[PDB]
């Protein structure tokens, strides 16, 4: 078939799921990619179909600050996905490296991030699974660009129309209505932003606990706060922010068009 | 457990699946 024809397989860059990512090339282009090898003798039907979701809207998806998919195929054995390569590792990894942000980094990635989301959004694409792990850097360089991955969650909606899509996501950065098991929508997303803005800034999550039960508990109230000495320095924008986006109620929360035009974004 | 201290909140900070 179509890729070990087109492309060549060099280094694993990562593994995880059935999902093992290696460094390759188009032999005619020259071009290095990333590709996403899935092991599919492993891998039921709907989990065939779970997966070509995925590359759908992978495809739906042009942005700067969005893991380019460049291409799918199901070869007898394997399924190879193509994105962009992007060697900067994990958000979550720099910003344990760097302990936190200065505002003005965390500014930068966060409009990025943002950028991106809206571009999901306008897409009837709604992440679910934001997180530092879910975010991968151009390069290591204390600016560089931030761009969204693992789609493999992500859910389409009809218009602001919300509903029940199930529960599913990463329990740190769960939104109320998902813990609730009340419908949602777009917002759930900006709530993950708050956890990951929070996490930019101070090195530690708005909410934590290592018994699951407490964390949610916290998560449903929305018991968060600004702990001293870390937080006395840090602009009331950004705590004001923060504030606008771990908003409990979804309606009331700020949106990532909102979000972008927010002082602590869009400064002078 | 977590004392009252940046450093010591910053081990909150650990990679989490999904579910």
């Amino acid at each position: 078939t179509r890729f070990t024809e087109e492309y060549q397989l060099f280094e694993e860059l990562g593994k995880g799921a059935f999902s093992v990512v290696r460094r390759c090339v188009k032999v005619l282009a020259g071009q290095e990619y990333a590709a996403k090898i899935i092991n599919t003798k492993k891998l039921s039907a709907r989990d065939h179909q779970k997966l070509e979701r995925e590359a759908r809207i992978c495809r739906l998806l042009k942005h700067p600050n969005i893991v380019r998919l460049h291409d799918s195929i199901s070869e007898e054995g394997h399924h190879y996905l193509i994105f962009d390569l992007v060697t900067g590792g994990e958000l979550f990894e720099d910003i344990v490296a760097r302990e936190y942000y200065s505002e003005a980094d965390a500014s930068h990635c966060i409009q990025q991030i943002l950028e991106a989301v809206l571009h999901c959004h306008q897409m009837g694409v709604v992440h679910r699974n934001l997180k530092p792990e879910n975010l991968l850097l151009a390069s290591k360089l204390k600016g560089a660009a931030v761009k969204l991955a693992d789609f493999g969650l992500a859910i389409e909606v009809e218009g602001e129309q919300q509903a029940w899509f199930g529960f599913a996501g990463t329990p740190g950065y769960l939104s109320p209505e998902v813990l609730r098991k009340d419908p949602y929508g777009k917002p759930v997303d900006l709530w993950a932003c708050g956890v990951i803005l929070y996490i930019l800034l101070v090195g530690y999550p708005p909410f934590w606990d290592e018994d699951q039960h407490r964390l949610y508990k916290q998560i449903k109230a929305g018991a968060y706060d600004f702990p001293s000495p870390e937080w006395d320095t840090v602009t009331p924008e950004a705590k004001d922010l923060i504030n606008k986006m771990l908003t409990i109620n979804p309606s009331k929360r700020i949106t990532a068009a909102e979000a972008l035009k927010h002082p602590w974004i869009s400064h002078r | 457990r977590t004392l009252d201290s940046h450093a010591s909140r910053m081990t909150q900070l650990k990679k989490q699946a999904a579910l």
